[PDB]
């Protein structure tokens, strides 16, 4: 699976934040372990939370569940993710990843991230 | 006492299921003829415990699944069958049914045990 | 790192012995094996397993031979005991209207026997064949009078064969070798799980195998040591040879009562010159199927060497003589006819036959029985599948090797349809590394 | 259908585990033999079923215990034993250590329950 | 080894429980009477077992319940039974009361399933 991140980059803080990862190899249907990372000077990695693409469901970090939200639409193999009340401390790098974690073998796929500055 | 709930309703005679299934395990020719009984008793008790372990239901009289419900097997009320049916007139309701059922509820709990092979927690 | 998983329903097995049962669709098979069978029985093709099979350490045979043995013993249990005949006889030869085929063959015999009361007797007159019937010092004896006693068999009770399937209890797998040219012994590589095999008919005979299965492709030689000459040959053919065996006289069956509710059977009157019992096959095709044998034997021997046949090599008259039941009958032919030949880089051929009804069945020493007469002209119709041959011990000498029927046990019968299956024990247990640990 | 998992994978064949488990329940002379494997068929399924009750894995098909894997029972990569071995082939490798392994699974159980007589909630 | 801890008092007697259960399962007269024995071993087995069932302790050797301790059934002090009894005198000592016992679990267990059926998640 091969992973690119997208969506602007420049982000007003009135507005909410729109991020949309491509999915290729596989199919986001079939899979779990979608998620969202962010890399930021003040922190190095903070998890953002997953969706589970068989079934639709997330979860999410607990101090960021408040204000946000992952969906998918599998027919163009897509993901994103979306934040609303997004301000100056929510500038960060974003990446698309996918953990792959269960009893016979563990991996990890990331792309290359996107930046925003709010 | 045994059997004494099979004029009651369904809900009624839920709350007797303990003493129906305490009463499952209580000459050459007579003494192999005793013996073939003996056996058999054994051999259904344990195909039906078999059963409740496959379908992830272990060491419970009242289990509960994940698999729905289907109007095809039969349209009927809560309060219906519940309150004004008897266990007897149930399982002539939808004896046509019980393979399917049993089917059903073994594949639900094949995919309860695929989920679990993940460590993700699939939320 | 990794922890224990333990997982139940392993598709794993082992070798193990088992009890199989028996299956089928006034015959004691039938009556027996009466637990039915399927309709169209399905078997699961095992993609990607190879299993290691051994024809000659099969143990489905031996449970076989052991049930079958039971069979007769049971079958036989409730009927007429014939302990009272086992008296003086004063015989004659038959020497009326007898061609020179037959001469000496049967003995025309009379005796005191009992009837329902005991204080009183009747003269009784009978036929018999020469076989059954030995010298005192005429006086005659029946041959199994200084051995053991000997039982009617039961005229309503059929030991005709049936296909009979042999099925695995719960717990236990059949696994089939489905490989075209498998000679019983290594490992197979197309091979299926099935509940019961295919029906087996279970023909009891000595040299030549009659009704069996064929083989497809060519003939199959099997065997244990090839290069051993105390161990026996199996050859499978894969073209049938027809065999049409008679008892052309029309023998007349009669009764006397023995004491309070047993009847016993003897022949009464034969009817018509007397001529000898024989066998028939194509003389054509008995040529052309053993010419196939023999290109299968150069294959083991060398195609620079001589492959010659010869009769057997001496013995009782049920090793020497091919031995099976025809219409009920026993019959004991002559097989000089046809292993007779040396191969080297219309008509039939007919085999005189002997019949005889004093049995010692199953190579014992007494339990014998005897078989009432048959009502009639006899004839029956049978399909030569296989052979069992022996090689003549031998050395390098001049290169020629000779192939004689052989004698062989019961058992051999039984393998040469078994060779296929074999018998396996489930174990769902196992365990293997993962990544999990105990939730809590 | 029954073992047609045989030639998979470990990992393919442990997903049709129950299909291996419900087929394991299904003259006097004669009738005596019956007997006898009607009753071994009962004593070696409860054998089996006694073991998973003693190690703490009753009611289950797939169960994680906390005995951790010896290198020198078998040294793979996990994806090795999973992805190109079937369980034919891993039962020959580790049939030398089957008993050792039982034999600490039986220990890390009665150590889980003696931790589970703490009350201190078990930190 | 197999009842070693036969003199053991009830605590250390606790400690190896599992030894005890390993060792409960393994001419026409005399292959009927080992039929016979065979059979009865299966029968008593799985009646202890179901009881385990009904009183919703299965697949466990130590199991808490919610029936009090009766002290008519015997007045002793906590660590006078664990720590100066054995186990054989433990059962002479309360043997009268087995089934009143073995009866108050049962009706406990049932009480514990009307209550599981009623979703507020309150006893
Ligand atoms: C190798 O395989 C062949 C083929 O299966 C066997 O040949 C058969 O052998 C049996 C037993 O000897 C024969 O059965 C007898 O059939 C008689 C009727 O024959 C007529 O009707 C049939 C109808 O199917 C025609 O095919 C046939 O040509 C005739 O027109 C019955 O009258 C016989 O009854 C006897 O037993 C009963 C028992 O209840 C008594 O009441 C009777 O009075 C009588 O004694 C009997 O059923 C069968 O017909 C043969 N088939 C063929 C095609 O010939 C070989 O025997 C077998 N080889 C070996 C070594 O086993
Ligand atoms: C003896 O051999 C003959 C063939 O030479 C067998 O008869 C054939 O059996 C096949 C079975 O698939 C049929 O399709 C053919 O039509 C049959 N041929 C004829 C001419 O009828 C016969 O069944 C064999 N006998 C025994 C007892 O096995
Ligand atoms: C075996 O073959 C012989 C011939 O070799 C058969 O005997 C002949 O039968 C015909 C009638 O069909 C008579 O006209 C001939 O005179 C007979 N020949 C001899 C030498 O007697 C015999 O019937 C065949 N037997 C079987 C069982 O097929
Ligand atoms: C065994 O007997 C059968 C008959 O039951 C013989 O078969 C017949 O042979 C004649 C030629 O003589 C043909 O015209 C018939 O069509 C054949 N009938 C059948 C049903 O096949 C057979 O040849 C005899 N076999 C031997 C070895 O003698
Ligand atoms: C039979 O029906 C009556 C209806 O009034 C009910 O009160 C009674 O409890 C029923 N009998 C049983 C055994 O449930
Ligand atoms: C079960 O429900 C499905 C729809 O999910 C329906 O197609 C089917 O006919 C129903 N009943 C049976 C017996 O199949
Ligand atoms: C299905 O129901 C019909 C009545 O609607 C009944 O006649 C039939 O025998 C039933 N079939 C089965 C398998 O129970
Ligand atoms: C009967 O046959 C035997 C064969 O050995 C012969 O010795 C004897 O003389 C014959 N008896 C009569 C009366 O022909
Ligand atoms: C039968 O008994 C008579 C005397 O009643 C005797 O003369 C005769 O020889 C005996 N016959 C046989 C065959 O035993
Ligand atoms: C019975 O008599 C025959 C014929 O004389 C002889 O060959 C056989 O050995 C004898 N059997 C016994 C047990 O003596
Ligand atoms: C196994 O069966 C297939 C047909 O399904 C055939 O092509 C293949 O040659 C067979 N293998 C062997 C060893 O006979
Ligand atoms: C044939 O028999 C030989 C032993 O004589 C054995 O090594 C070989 O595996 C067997 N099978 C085949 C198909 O040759
Ligand atoms: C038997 O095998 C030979 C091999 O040379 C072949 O010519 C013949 O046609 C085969 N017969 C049958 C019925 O397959
Ligand atoms: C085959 O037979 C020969 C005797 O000629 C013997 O030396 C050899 O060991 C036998 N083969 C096997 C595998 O036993
Ligand atoms: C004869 O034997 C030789 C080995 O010496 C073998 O190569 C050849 O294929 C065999 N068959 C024929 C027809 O030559
Ligand atoms: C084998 O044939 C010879 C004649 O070549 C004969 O003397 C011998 O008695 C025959 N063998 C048997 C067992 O009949
Ligand atoms: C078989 O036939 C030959 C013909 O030469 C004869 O010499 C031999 O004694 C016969 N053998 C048997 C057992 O009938
Ligand atoms: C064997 O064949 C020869 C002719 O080559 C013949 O003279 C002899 O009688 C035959 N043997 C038998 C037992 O028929
Ligand atoms: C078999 O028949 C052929 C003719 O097709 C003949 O040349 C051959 O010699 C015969 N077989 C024997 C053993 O004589
Ligand atoms: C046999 O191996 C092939 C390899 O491509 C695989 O696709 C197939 O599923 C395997 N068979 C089984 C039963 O796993
Ligand atoms: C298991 O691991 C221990 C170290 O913890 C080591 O000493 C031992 O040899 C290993 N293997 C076996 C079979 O005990
Ligand atoms: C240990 O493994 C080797 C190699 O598979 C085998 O030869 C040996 O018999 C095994 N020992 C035991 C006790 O299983
Ligand atoms: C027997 O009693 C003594 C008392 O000091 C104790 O130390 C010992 O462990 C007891 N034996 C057993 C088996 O408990
Ligand atoms: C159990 O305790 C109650 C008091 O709470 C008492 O009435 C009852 O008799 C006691 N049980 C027995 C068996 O004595
Ligand atoms: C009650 O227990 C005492 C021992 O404390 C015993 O002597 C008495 O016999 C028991 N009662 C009955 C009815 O067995």
């Amino acid at each position: 699976v091969q992973l690119v991140e997208s969506g602007p980059g420049l982000v007003r803080p009135s507005e909410t934040l729109s991020l949309t990862c491509a999915v290729s190899g596989d199919s986001i249907s079939t899979n779990n372990g979608w998620s969202w990372i962010r890399q930021t000077p003040g922190k190095g990695l903070e998890w953002i939370g997953y969706i589970n693409g068989r079934s639709g469901s997330t979860r999410y970090n607990p101090s960021l569940q408040s204000r946000v939200t992952i969906s998918t639409d599998t027919s163009g193999n897509q993901f994103s993710l979306k934040v609303n009340s997004v301000t100056a401390a929510d500038t960060a790098k974003y990446y698309c990843a996918f953990f792959w974690s269960t009893y016979y073998k563990r991996f990890d796929v990331w792309g290359p991230g996107v930046r925003v500055t709010v | 006492g045994f059997l004494g709930a099979a004029g009651s309703t369904m809900g009624a005679a839920s709350m007797t299921l303990t003493v129906q299934a305490r009463n499952l395990l209580s000459d050459t020719h007579w003494g192999i003829k005793q013996l073939q009984a003996r056996v058999l008793a054994v051999e259904h008790y344990l195909r039906d415990q078999q059963l409740l372990g496959i379908w992830g239901c272990s060491g419970k009289l009242i289990c509960c699944t994940n698999v729905p419900w289907n109007s095809s097997w039969s349209n009927r009320n809560l309060s219906e069958i519940w309150d004004n049916m008897t266990w007897l007139q149930w399982d002539k309701e939808i004896s046509n049914y019980t393979q399917i059922i049993y089917g059903l509820l073994e594949e639900s709990q094949n995919q309860q045990e695929k989920n679990e092979q993940d460590l993700l927690e699939l939320d | 790192n990794l922890w224990v998983t333990v997982y139940y329903g392993v598709p794993v097995w082992k070798d193990a012995e088992t009890t199989l049962f028996c299956a089928s669709d006034h015959n004691v098979w039938a009556t027996h094996c009466c637990v039915p069978t399927d309709p169209n029985p399905q078997e699961i093709h095992l993609e990607n397993v190879t299993e290691e099979f051994n024809m000659w350490k099969n143990n489905m045979v031996e449970q076989m031979h052991t049930d079958i043995i039971s069979l007769w013993d049971q079958s036989l249990k409730p009927c007429v005991k014939l302990t009272p005949l086992c008296v003086t006889l004063q015989c004659t030869n038959v020497t009326n209207n007898i061609t020179d085929d037959m001469r000496g063959e049967l003995k025309n015999c009379s005796f005191n026997m009992t009837t329902e009361l005991r204080d009183k007797k009747q003269k009784v007159y009978s036929l018999f064949y020469r076989l059954d019937v030995v010298q005192i010092n005429k006086e005659y004896r029946l041959i199994n009078c200084n051995t053991s006693a000997i039982t009617q068999a039961c005229p309503k009770v059929s030991f005709e064969p049936i296909p009979i399937h042999y099925c695995a209890p719960a717990g236990f797998a059949i696994l089939k070798c489905k490989d075209k040219k498998f000679n019983g012994t290594g490992p197979c590589t197309n091979v299926s799980t099935v509940q019961c095999t295919h029906g087996i008919k279970p023909v009891v005979s000595t040299q030549l195998l009659l009704n069996g299965s064929l083989a497809e492709e060519e003939v199959i030689i099997r065997s244990e040591n090839i290069t051993n000459n105390a161990k026996n040959i199996l050859v499978q053919l894969n073209e049938s040879v027809q065999i049409n065996c008679t008892r052309p006289n029309n023998n007349t069956v009669k009764s006397i009562r023995i004491g309070p509710g047993q009847w016993f059977y003897y022949t009464g009157d034969i009817i018509g010159d007397i001529r000898q019992a024989h066998c028939n096959v194509s003389k054509a095709t008995w040529n052309e199927t053993l010419g196939k044998v023999v290109k299968q034997l150069r294959k083991h021997f060398g195609n620079n060497t001589i492959i010659r046949f010869a009769n057997s090599s001496g013995g009782d008259l049920e090793v020497t003589t091919h031995s099976f039941n025809c219409g009920g009958e026993f019959f004991y032919c002559n097989t000089s006819g046809l292993f007779n030949s040396t191969w080297i880089s219309n008509d039939s051929i007919t085999l005189p036959c002997r019949i005889k009804q004093i049995i010692n069945m199953w190579q014992r020493i007494g339990q014998a029985m005897y078989a009432p007469p048959i009502q009639g002209v006899i004839r029956c119709v049978s399909n030569i599948t296989g052979l069992i041959l022996t090689r003549d011990g031998g050395s390098t000498n001049s290169t020629t090797e000779t192939f004689r029927p052989g004698g062989g046990d019961m058992r051999d019968n039984w393998r040469s349809e078994l060779y296929k299956y074999k018998v396996v024990k489930i174990e769902p247990l196992g365990v293997a590394p993962t990544r999990c640990k105990r939730r809590v």
